[PDB]
């Protein structure tokens, strides 16, 4: 039930899944356990709006800041801190906009995206036609 | 066990009198029977090892009669409703059907029994949406007068229009009486808007579409309309971008469905179209630059 | 009879895993495909024999026209006992085998086995009946399998079939009883039969 | 010889029809294109060194002589005609796609 | 059996020699040749070596019934093996002109032989389209749910050849040409440009009469095929997107180096 929940792209908000597997998986040892294993339970939050940030991405081309804050849960400080962490990290590309516009996940829009991608669809596009005349042929042997 | 025996030593000479036939056919439906016997006494453990290994000897044939696979997919649809997992039971249900022995030894009631837990899978479901296709087929086609399998088709066929009033109250009387509905509450609720969103935008083929056009079709709050449009994004159904500072939804991608007849037809219109295109365009170009083509 | 090139049917319907002819019949027939081919070349030792099979949907060409004992056994052993007698193939397919020989100067002949009723559509035997005549090629039938129940649909055709001349298409209807199928066809004519020239 | 035995040998291309309208992806033409360029400025310095002479007496003489081969003129004429057919094919397919498809 | 088939390159040899033997059987009028093909295999690419003729009889009232001397196959080829040994029995030819359902049963008999899946070579002998007459196709058997269990079917591989050094000084010998599907220079290649648009004229047509058949002659609904047709006109370009715009920026840098690979020519006339 652990890892399958984290696995799934539906975002999931840490005050809950904080409570939800506290009774369950703090009881074992190593990573959760006892006192002096609280130090690296604490990890687990992070662990959670990286996901959810890394979700948002791909989903949200826009969005507004406020809007990011709060589904993350968090006041507007600690926010705009993951985010630029985030991007040093490399796993997601942001633009931030600190007058409380808009933070702008959208792939950056070059000339080589638009040409090289209409070139793609074009192949596939007569790779398709070929393939419907294999089958029309057969089609008169069965009728 | 006193009939596996029998057979291992029996074949050993009848292999050579016949001097050829696959013997090993007889196996795998006995060893199919005793993880049937042991699902009934409830040892899911022994019976699971016993499932694994039937499917690999089985799979690696490049031949099987339709009895071995039949009864091999019969022990493990019984194995998934007793765990009381929809998702599973749904795929197996489906194979069961398509190799179905041309046999009428299959009772009528194994038959209704099957016809109705299908049904109940595909409320549940995680990719269910092909619910007209299901009812087409014997298994629930001539079943239909009965009154267990009224309320039930009525379900289904409130899914299809999406008609979010009747759903309601059918919804209300039959959770008490069915407890897998119970249990599966969040399922049931999210299938109905679901089957919505998905009518929606398949007849506006146009590429955006605002999340007002949403709210009012499901007639949800708009703070669920979002959820909902990351919902049908994870499942596949979909694909595109969510704009949140304008309150659209680009949909750039539609998932194929059932062609019915009036489509053959608009698909016909457009080809011609781009036949005269091509065709128009090669004979003017040979006439420009004439002289040069070696 | 003299330097002679048949195609043996050997049928392996469903009605041939029984037990008319003791232990099995099935074992009866192997020993009898052996038998006709030795009958044969014990006749005139030029005779060759080829063999095709009634089982299954169709024919199988197991073996073409061959000395060769070894080809026919291995034939012989590549059997399905879940087959079944379809007349009007069989027949087809036994003119068109031996429309290409070793030596083309050897006579035509089929030999078939019926092991089953047989219930093929009548016109399509009728037309059969006279395609023989063209080519000019005589059967003789290997009959246990159809009287058992059943009124011959071939006997007038081949009947009406032959010619003076030394070939000679046959009905042969033989005990259907525990007698053992191989045994009794040696003691009828196969190769005892006369000319009708 | 006879002409069905000669048309069978001829044909050897069924992706003829494909090919024609594949175009090349679209990273690797912009790549080519400041290569070609480039390299050109390099085969014209050498170009100048050429006409220095052109003074020698006899032609043959000078290609003795100075060593005169390692011909610049010869490279810039092929370098050039090489990336100009190359361009003609690759406007007019890009633009014949874009109408006849849309 | 073998997934090994990624490519089918056949000889020149192959595919002369297919059309021969066909006129020296005499088989003609709609009368089927099915000859064995020799060569490589058990590979990704496929090479079509040779190819010898097999005593066939066509019958056109039943489809259930042919002649095909099995025996005749297997002697024939053990003495080609010595001679080379790169010759296997890799399958059999087809001499067109269609796919059937009834080149399947032909395909059973065959595959006993085989250790790879037959290469089924439809060398069409009315010698149609520009490009090659001659389709390839190796029997896949594949688990799929349709209301059929488990389908076998012929799906379509790709044509390409290839020739020994040998073979192709004899091929240009022959000719007289220069040859134009060469895919040479500047003028051939806006020959070929040409050829492959009046190839998809074609092609679309087919598709727009099927369609007609269906609702008029009452083929029955294939659904599949319908499918495919509609990410056709889903993947469509379309005018008014800002992708045209870049095109279209693309198009002035390609103009501005022909003008001045053309004005270096100019320099070089002059000179």
């Amino acid at each position: 039930s652990l890892v399958k929940l984290f696995t799934t792209n539906e975002l999931m908000r840490w005050p809950i899944v904080q409570k939800t597997y506290e009774p369950v998986l703090n009881e074992d040892d190593l990573a959760f356990g006892g006192e002096a294993n609280k130090h690296h339970w604490e990890d687990l939050q992070k662990r959670v709006i990286e996901h959810n940030l890394r979700v948002i991405s791909e989903y949200y081309s826009r969005i507004t800041l406020l809007r990011l804050n709060e589904l993350l849960d968090l006041t507007e400080s600690q926010t705009e801190t993951y985010i630029s962490d985030l991007v040093n990290q490399g796993i997601i590309y942001a633009k931030v906009n600190r007058p409380a516009k808009i933070v702008n996940f959208e792939k950056p829009k070059n000339s080589s995206q638009l040409l090289n991608e209409w070139s793609h669809n074009v192949d596939e596009l007569l790779e398709h036609i070929e393939t419907i005349g294999h089958l029309i042929t057969k089609e008169e042997i069965m009728h | 066990d006193d009939l596996k025996a029998q057979f291992q030593e029996l074949d050993s000479k009848k292999q050579r009198n016949n001097g050829s036939k696959d013997h090993g056919d007889g196996i795998l439906l006995i060893d199919s029977e005793i993880a049937r016997t042991y699902l009934l006494k409830n040892d899911l453990v022994k019976a699971r090892d016993l499932l694994d290994d039937l499917e690999k000897t089985l799979d690696k044939k490049d031949s099987i009669p339709l009895r071995i696979t039949n009864s091999f997919y019969s022990t493990n649809s019984q194995y998934f409703k007793f765990k009381n997992d929809f998702n599973s039971f749904y795929y197996t249900s489906l194979l069961y059907l398509s190799t179905l022995e041309p046999s009428t030894s299959i009772t009528l009631a194994e038959r209704q029994q099957l016809a109705y837990d299908l049904s109940i899978s595909a409320l549940l479901g995680d990719k269910i949406y092909n619910f007209g296709e299901l009812l087409h087929h014997p298994i629930m086609e001539t079943i239909v007068n009965d009154s267990n399998y009224d309320w039930l088709f009525q379900l289904l066929n409130a899914l299809t229009v999406g008609d979010f009033d009747k759903f309601d109250s059918l919804i209300k009387v039959q959770i008490s009486k069915i407890p897998i509905l119970a249990q599966h509450e969040s399922f049931l609720r999210q299938k109905i808007c679901l089957m919505t969103l998905i009518e929606t935008v398949f007849v506006k083929n146009i590429r955006m579409l605002s999340f007002e056009d949403i709210s009012k079709a499901t007639h949800l709050p708009k703070d669920n309309v979002e959820h909902l449009v990351m919902r049908a994004i994870s499942l596949g159904l979909l694909k595109g971008s969510i704009d949140q500072v304008n309150e659209l939804v680009t949909i750039s991608w539609v998932q194929p469905r059932i062609i019915s007849g009036d489509q053959i037809t608009k698909m016909k219109d457009r080809l011609v179209e781009w036949n005269d295109q091509v065709e128009k365009l090669g004979k003017k170009m040979e006439a420009r630059g004439q002289s040069i083509w070696v | 009879m003299v330097l002679e090139a048949t195609v043996l049917v050997i049928d392996n319907s469903e009605y041939s895993r029984n037990g008319d002819f003791p232990r099995t019949r099935f074992e009866a027939q192997i020993d009898s495909v052996e038998f006709i081919f030795q009958a044969k070349r014990n006749s005139n030792p030029e005779n060759t024999v080829g063999l095709i099979s009634g089982a299954g949907a169709n024919p199988r060409v197991l073996s073409t026209f061959t000395a060769e004992f070894g080809k026919i056994l291995a034939g012989l052993h590549d059997t399905q006992i879940e087959g079944k007698l379809h007349m009007a193939t069989a027949l087809q397919i036994a003119q068109l085998t031996l429309k290409h020989r070793q030596n083309k100067v050897q006579h035509q002949r089929i030999v078939a086995f019926v092991c089953s009723p047989i219930s093929d559509s009548r016109d399509e035997l009728i037309r059969l009946a006279k395609t023989l005549k063209k080519n000019n090629v005589a059967v003789d039938i290997i009959n246990f399998g159809e009287i058992e129940q059943n009124t011959e649909l071939l006997d007038e055709f081949i009947a009406a079939v032959n010619n003076p001349q030394e070939e000679t298409s046959h009905l042969l209807t033989v005990t259907p009883g525990p007698r053992l199928l191989y045994e009794n066809i040696a003691s009828s004519p196969i190769i005892l039969e006369e000319g009708s020239s | 010889k006879t002409a069905k035995e000669t048309k069978m040998l001829m044909n050897l291309h069924k992706e003829q029809w494909q090919s024609g309208l594949k175009m090349y992806d679209y990273e690797e033409k912009e790549e080519s294109n400041l290569a070609a360029t480039k390299s050109m400025v390099k085969i014209a310095e050498q170009y100048s060194k050429r006409i220095e002479e052109e003074k020698e007496l006899t032609e043959e003489e000078l290609k003795t002589r100075y060593v005169g081969r390692q011909d610049p003129k010869k490279h810039l004429s092929e370098t050039a005609d090489e990336t100009l057919e190359n361009n003609i094919v690759s406007v007019l397919t890009a633009g014949v796609n874009s109408v006849a498809i849309k | 059996m073998s997934l090994q088939h990624e490519k089918v390159t056949i000889a020149p040899l192959v595919l002369l020699s297919a059309l021969d033997h066909y006129e020296r059987t005499q088989t003609k009028e709609n009368k089927r040749c099915v000859g064995v093909i020799l060569g490589d295999a058990n590979s990704s690419t496929i090479r079509v070596t040779n190819s010898f003729a097999l005593p066939f009889e066509e019958d056109e009232k039943n489809s259930d019934v042919w002649f095909l001397d099995h025996n005749y196959i297997e002697n024939m080829n053990e003495m080609c093996k010595k001679i080379n040994a790169k010759e296997k029995l890799i399958g059999w030819y087809h001499s067109g002109p269609k796919l059937r359902a009834s080149d399947l049963k032909i395909n059973e008999l065959f595959k006993k032989y085989t250790q790879n899946n037959p290469l089924l070579l439809i060398v069409d002998v009315k010698q149609q389209g520009v490009g090659l007459p001659t389709d390839a196709y190796v029997a896949i058997e594949q688990v799929k749910d349709d209301g059929t269990s488990t389908e076998k079917t012929f799906l379509h591989l790709p044509c390409t050849i290839e020739a020994e050094e040998a073979e192709e000084i004899g091929v240009e010998h022959l000719l007289r040409d220069v040859r134009d599907q060469a895919a040479g220079g500047l003028s051939i290649r806006l020959t070929n440009q040409l050829k492959s648009l009046k190839g998809l004229q074609s092609k679309l047509k087919d598709v727009v009469e099927y369609l007609d058949k269906v609702i008029n002659k009452e083929l029955p609904i294939n659904h599949t095929i319908l499918g495919k047709l509609q990410d056709v006109f889903n993947l469509l370009p379309n005018l008014g997107t800002p992708d045209d715009d870049e095109i279209d920026v693309e198009n002035h840098d390609r103009i501005n180096i022909s003008n001045n690979l053309q004005k270096a020519l100019t320099v070089k006339t002059n000179d």
